[PDB]
Protein backbone atom coordinates (compact mmCIF):
# COMPACT_ATOMS: atom_id res chain seq x y z
CA UNK A 1 0.00 0.00 0.00
CA UNK A 2 1.36 3.47 -0.59
CA UNK A 3 0.07 4.57 2.14
CA UNK A 4 1.08 2.46 4.51
CA UNK A 5 4.49 2.53 2.56
CA UNK A 6 4.44 5.98 3.40
CA UNK A 7 3.70 6.26 6.73
CA UNK A 8 6.06 3.30 7.29
CA UNK A 9 8.72 5.89 6.14
CA UNK A 10 7.68 8.90 8.04
CA UNK A 11 8.35 6.35 11.18
CA UNK A 12 11.83 5.47 10.20
CA UNK A 13 12.30 8.98 9.47
CA UNK A 14 11.21 9.98 13.04
CA UNK A 15 13.71 7.58 13.90
CA UNK A 16 16.80 8.63 11.60
CA UNK A 17 16.12 12.22 13.19
CA UNK A 18 17.40 10.49 16.58
CA UNK A 19 20.25 9.48 15.61
CA UNK A 20 23.83 11.22 15.58
CA UNK A 21 26.68 12.10 13.60
CA UNK B 1 28.53 12.75 5.43
CA UNK B 2 24.80 14.25 5.86
CA UNK B 3 23.41 14.81 9.19
CA UNK B 4 20.53 12.81 10.61
CA UNK B 5 17.82 15.91 10.27
CA UNK B 6 19.28 16.02 6.44
CA UNK B 7 18.52 12.83 5.80
CA UNK B 8 15.22 12.61 7.83
CA UNK B 9 13.86 15.65 5.80
CA UNK B 10 14.99 13.97 2.70
CA UNK B 11 13.21 10.50 4.14
CA UNK B 12 10.39 12.76 4.40
CA UNK B 13 10.09 13.92 0.88
CA UNK B 14 10.74 10.40 -0.39
CA UNK B 15 7.73 9.50 1.70
CA UNK B 16 5.15 11.91 0.04
CA UNK B 17 6.62 10.68 -3.42
CA UNK B 18 5.66 7.08 -2.82
CA UNK B 19 2.28 8.21 -0.86
CA UNK B 20 1.01 9.57 -3.94
CA UNK B 21 2.02 6.56 -5.89
CA UNK B 22 -0.83 4.28 -7.31
CA UNK B 23 -0.81 0.16 -6.51
CA UNK C 1 17.37 1.59 16.27
CA UNK C 2 20.68 1.00 15.03
CA UNK C 3 21.72 2.59 12.09
CA UNK C 4 22.36 -0.79 10.32
CA UNK C 5 18.58 -1.69 11.45
CA UNK C 6 16.90 1.17 10.08
CA UNK C 7 19.41 0.59 7.16
CA UNK C 8 18.25 -2.41 6.44
CA UNK C 9 14.46 -1.98 7.07
CA UNK C 10 14.65 1.04 4.45
CA UNK C 11 15.85 -1.53 2.09
CA UNK C 12 12.92 -3.90 2.98
CA UNK C 13 11.05 -1.05 2.15
CA UNK C 14 12.69 -0.05 -1.29
CA UNK C 15 12.23 -3.26 -2.51
CA UNK C 16 8.56 -3.05 -1.88
CA UNK C 17 8.53 0.96 -3.81
CA UNK C 18 10.17 -0.93 -6.24
CA UNK C 19 7.10 -3.13 -7.03
CA UNK C 20 4.67 -0.19 -7.05
CA UNK C 21 3.05 1.80 -10.40
CA UNK C 22 3.14 5.19 -11.27
CA UNK D 1 9.28 6.15 -11.36
CA UNK D 2 8.78 3.90 -8.38
CA UNK D 3 12.33 2.34 -9.31
CA UNK D 4 13.77 5.99 -9.14
CA UNK D 5 12.02 6.25 -5.61
CA UNK D 6 13.99 2.75 -4.48
CA UNK D 7 16.97 3.77 -6.15
CA UNK D 8 16.87 6.95 -3.52
CA UNK D 9 15.72 5.12 -0.86
CA UNK D 10 18.81 2.72 -1.29
CA UNK D 11 21.17 5.25 -1.25
CA UNK D 12 19.64 6.98 1.70
CA UNK D 13 19.69 3.36 3.55
CA UNK D 14 23.80 3.77 2.19
CA UNK D 15 24.06 6.99 4.29
CA UNK D 16 22.39 6.19 7.38
CA UNK D 17 24.50 3.23 7.69
CA UNK D 18 27.50 5.67 8.40
CA UNK D 19 25.48 7.42 11.30
CA UNK D 20 26.23 6.46 15.09
CA UNK D 21 24.11 5.05 17.53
Amino acid sequence: SPSALADELEQLAYEVEHLSS
Amino acid sequence: TASPHALANRLRQLAYRVRSLSS
